[PDB]
RNA sequence: CAGAGUGUAGCUUAACACAAAGCACCCAACUUACACUUAGGAGAUUUCAACUUAACUUGACCGCUCUGACCA
């Protein structure tokens, strides 16, 4: 299962502190990462400039 | 004919490996301001932990042994199909052991801890990327 | 020929879509990797950030402090609200949805009927001349109700073998039984519309399993399925 | 002594593979596949590692041949989501992409199911597991580009 | 004045001695011998004996190789036997279990070291 | 001119058409464990035990002395491992072994010794030291 | 259900007794990883009797595989 080779920690003689945080991802889902601030959750988000020229024409309206 | 000399003696300067950042340490580390104050432990933690990691030890033994338990159903229960199929039908069984052609490329993806929620806006933004460039020089 | 039919089957899985929830040796052990992780970590930029706090209130420009930032940050995690890992599907036992035990692997089980009796098994269609085994089994999945399940199938090989006798009254010469080769694939997008939902398809883990299935054709499905 | 019985009875280099002191291309048989290249690709460092180890110790024990293990350059995103209430971006964090590379080769038709069943149900959250035929592309990608060269061409 | 077996000098490890101290170290047990160089054993300890085994927690770890040394030490004095050579490979004389097990053989009276020949 | 082999050649088994997927020894103990162990074995050609070893009767040597005792092994072995799990049970010998502060008391195995080993271990010696070679011939 | 063989933990024609052994395994540190090495971890005679003894020979007992029947 995921948890075969899931526990670990950082294996660097020299490391600064990493802090765990929920990365949510665009479709919603969440997974665990180490993060270098304590922050609780990160979203990632949509990115605008993959949108096509067709939808951006009404997607400016949209957007809005 | 100048240049074609001068092409092939480009090619003696052999490749050099990307170094990686990972392995690299960050110079700011060096810095002992940046230091954990090492504080010691106390006697009972040490038992806490020591009893614990060897409960670990025997713990990913029976994982190790579910594991290869597993392996070896399977394969001894693919080795009987084969094995029947041949007799059945040796020209189907010659199909069977040939190598998938559009098995690669493989891709799959770790499952998340939460599903994903329907409804869900992410607020919009832009991915950056800073990796730098190196370009191997005579 | 042979009086022996050769059927292809196939093993269709639902790979975990949540990872699975750490046992309690697992979250024993997970707290004492981040404590020893912490005590061997350097100070971080966020930690030090805090110390110099420290030494201004022993005194006595950011007005936000480190503290100050860490309350910000909890506040949003608060309010966003996470998806549920445990399903509506789990509540009702509906055994004929996707969603349900999101952790487990599941695998697909239909009723079709033989010899005038209703029995599970997994999607099977008889071998046509001039297809190799496989084949048949991709033909399954097309050969079921309105669907737009998309399956990769991994490698040639039969993972494994049933073989059952036709009762005396259907036993001849001609036609004894058949011989069932199941085929593994992954399920990687799509389900049963809502039209074909009606029933004779559950999606089951491998401990329910013995449930819809016969005692002699439960003992080989299970060893090629996945307990992990 | 050559005519004596015993001749040869300290002979070794037989036992021991060849070796010769720009790399050959190699493909595998309609029974076998070809070098092959495990990816790892993990924000968490630590799991693209942890796995990385994983798959190496799961080869060993199946006696695959692992032919090599490295790292990938580290991919750094920056994600500047929009201020509220206003056009310009601002960055919000820093997301690393570490990935991790296992180099199999002599792997069996008929076994490349189960090898791929079993690491595929042990992939960690967060892991992306891509597993692709090797070739000369892959290997080139690993060494840094002549701008020079390019030039000259 | 006993001649010692001289030789073997492109080989591991030396045969020049008259008694040595081997340790064998397996999966489940610790076992010291003392041997002469002819290949006869003359005293052993090892934790496969009831004697031993009933007093140890564990038959494989530190404790055992210090209580196989301490035993076999005792055994030592017992035959007669005071000095033998050490053979060991450079990680296993690193290694803390044979630093305790030779510490144990020195503290219970054997030399670990032998005199040298007189051939005159 | 080459003459065969008076018998199994070494190293001969090792079939050579899949060197690779042949496992190596990787260790220098798992090499010098097998070599001591090929050592041991008897050879055709000429060895060092032939000229050096010492040569003696090949018949067993007859056993003069009184018969051993009768051991029920089935009760001794249940009692044996009936101790040594009551012995583990204790957290205190774990501990003690944890921190290789434990030991054993070296009259107590000499007692036991005495009883179980002990007879066969002076035998040894006195074949060492020649007793019975001048003793009983 | 029936017949047949079969039984030490994963392997072993290890086990005379003085003893359930050797190796294969699992964790930690080292190593990018592997390997090596160090320091740790887990353990088996299916069960009960049969003349002292019996992991071993006898019977039952239980498990195991194989074959045939039942068997859509
Ligand atoms: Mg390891």
């Amino acid at each position: 299962d995921s948890s075969r080779a899931s526990l670990t920690r950082v294996h660097r003689q020299a490391y600064a502190r990493l802090y765990p945080v929920l990365l949510v991802k665009q479709d919603g889902s969440t997974i665990h990462i180490r993060y270098r601030e304590p922050r609780r959750m990160l979203a990632m988000p949509i990115d605008l400039d993959t949108l096509s020229p067709e939808e951006r024409r009404a997607r400016l309206r949209k957007r809005e | 004919e100048r240049l074609k000399r001068k092409i092939r003696k480009l090619e003696k300067a052999t490749q050099e490996l990307i170094p990686i950042e990972d392995f690299i340490t960050p110079l700011k580390f060096l810095d002992k301001a940046r230091e954990r104050p090492q504080v010691e432990l106390t006697f009972e933690e040490t038992e806490r932990r020591a009893l614990l990691l060897k409960k670990w030890s025997l713990y990913k033994q029976q994982e190790r042994k579910m594991e290869r338990d597993t392996i070896r159903a399977m394969l001894e229960a693919q080795q009987e199909a084969l094995e029947e199929l041949q007799l059945e039908s040796p020209k189907l069984h010659a199909e069977a052991i040939k190598r998938d052609p559009n098995l690669f490329p493989f891709e799959k993806e770790g499952p998340h801890y939460t599903p994903p929620i329907p409804n869900y806006q992410p607020p919009e933004g832009r991915y950056n990327d800073i990796t730098k460039v190196y370009t191997q020089v005579e | 020929g042979s009086p022996w039919r050769l059927l292809g089957a196939l093993c269709l899985q639902r790979p975990p879509v949540v990872s699975k929830p750490l046992t309690p040796l697992q979250e024993e052990m997970a707290s004492l990797l981040q404590q020893i992780e912490i005590e061997r970590s350097l100070y971080s930029d966020h930690e030090l950030r805090a110390l110099d706090e420290n030494q201004r209130l022993a005194k006595k420009q950011d007005i936000l402090l480190a503290q100050d930032l860490e309350d910000m940050w909890e506040q949003k995690f608060l309010q966003f609200k996470l998806g549920a890992r445990i399903t509506e599907a789990d509540e009702k036992n509906d055994r004929t949805s996707l969603n349900r035990k999101l952790d487990r692997n599941l695998v697909l089980l239909v009723r079709e009927k033989f010899g005038d009796q209703d029995v599970w098994i997994l999607p099977q269609a008889e071998w046509q001349p001039g297809e190799t085994l496989r084949g048949t089994a991709e033909r399954t999945l097309a050969t079921l109700s309105e669907n737009n399940m998309e399956a990769k199938f991994l490698g040639n090989a039969p993972c494994g073998h049933y073989t059952f006798k036709f009762p005396q009254a259907m036993r001849t010469e001609s036609n004894l039984g058949a011989k069932v080769f199941f085929f593994k694939a992954l399920l990687l997008t799509g389900d049963f519309s809502q039209a074909g939902n009606k029933g004779h398809h559950v999606w089951v883990t491998k401990d329910e399993l013995g449930d819809y299935l016969k005692p002699k054709y439960l003992a080989q499905v299970r060893r090629f399925v996945s307990d992990l | 002594y050559k005519t004596k019985p015993t001749h040869g009875i300290g002979k070794y280099k037989h036992l021991i593979k060849a070796e010769e002191p720009v790399r050959a291309i190699n493909l595998g048989t309609d029974y076998e596949y070809g070098v092959l290249n495990i990816h790892l690709t993990a924000y968490d460092m630590t799991l693209a590692e942890s796995y990385a180890q994983y798959v190496h110790n799961l080869c060993n024990s199946l006696s695959i041949k692992v032919e090599e293990s490295y790292a990938m350059p580290t991919k750094t995103i920056e994600v500047l989501q929009l201020q509220d209430q206003g056009s310009k971006m601002l960055l919000d964090s820093v997301l690393t992409t570490h990935e991790r590379v296992v180099q199999i080769s002599g792997l069996s038709a008929t076994f490349a199911e189960i090898f791929l069943e079993i690491i595929q149900s042990s992939l960690p959250e967060g892991v992306r597991l891509s597993v692709k035929e090797h070739t000369e592309e892959d290997f080139k990608g690993r060494f840094k580009a002549r701008p020079e060269l390019e030039e000259l061409l | 004045v006993a001649r010692k077996e001289r030789g073997w000098r492109t080989v591991f490890p030396s045969r020049e001695f008259w008694h040595r101290l081997r340790v064998i170290r397996t999966q489940h047990h610790v076992e010291a011998l003392v041997e002469h160089q002819n290949g006869k054993v003359v005293v052993s300890a090892s934790t496969r004996e009831w004697a031993i085994k009933k007093h140890l927690y564990s038959t494989r770890n530190v404790v055992a190789c210090e209580s196989i040394g301490r035993v076999l030490a005792q055994r030592c004095l017992e035959a007669g036997i005071n000095f033998m050579v050490y053979q060991p490979t450079p990680w296993e004389a690193a290694s803390d279990s044979m630093k305790r097990l030779q510490s144990a053989m020195t503290e219970g009276g054997v030399v670990l070291r032998e005199p040298q020949r007189i051939y005159e | 001119r080459r003459t065969p082999p008076l018998g199994p050649m070494p190293n001969s088994d090792i079939d050579l058409s899949n060197l690779e997927r042949l496992e190596k020894y990787r260790s220098f103990d798992r090499y010098r464990r097998r070599a001591e162990q090929e050592a041991q074995a008897p050879h055709w050609w000429r060895t060092y035990r032939e000229y050096f070893g010492e040569k003696t009767d090949p018949k067993e040597k007859i056993d003069i002395g009184l018969p051993p005792p009768k051991v029920s092994r089935t009760q001794q072995l249940l009692e044996r491992k009936q101790a040594i799990q009551e012995l583990r049970a204790n957290v205190e010998e774990e501990r003690a072994a944890r921190l290789r502060t434990a030991s054993v008391p070296l009259d107590a195995v000499r007692a036991e010794w005495e009883r179980t080993c002990g007879p066969y271990h002076k035998q040894r010696l006195a074949e060492y030291y020649g007793l019975y070679r001048d003793l009983f011939h």
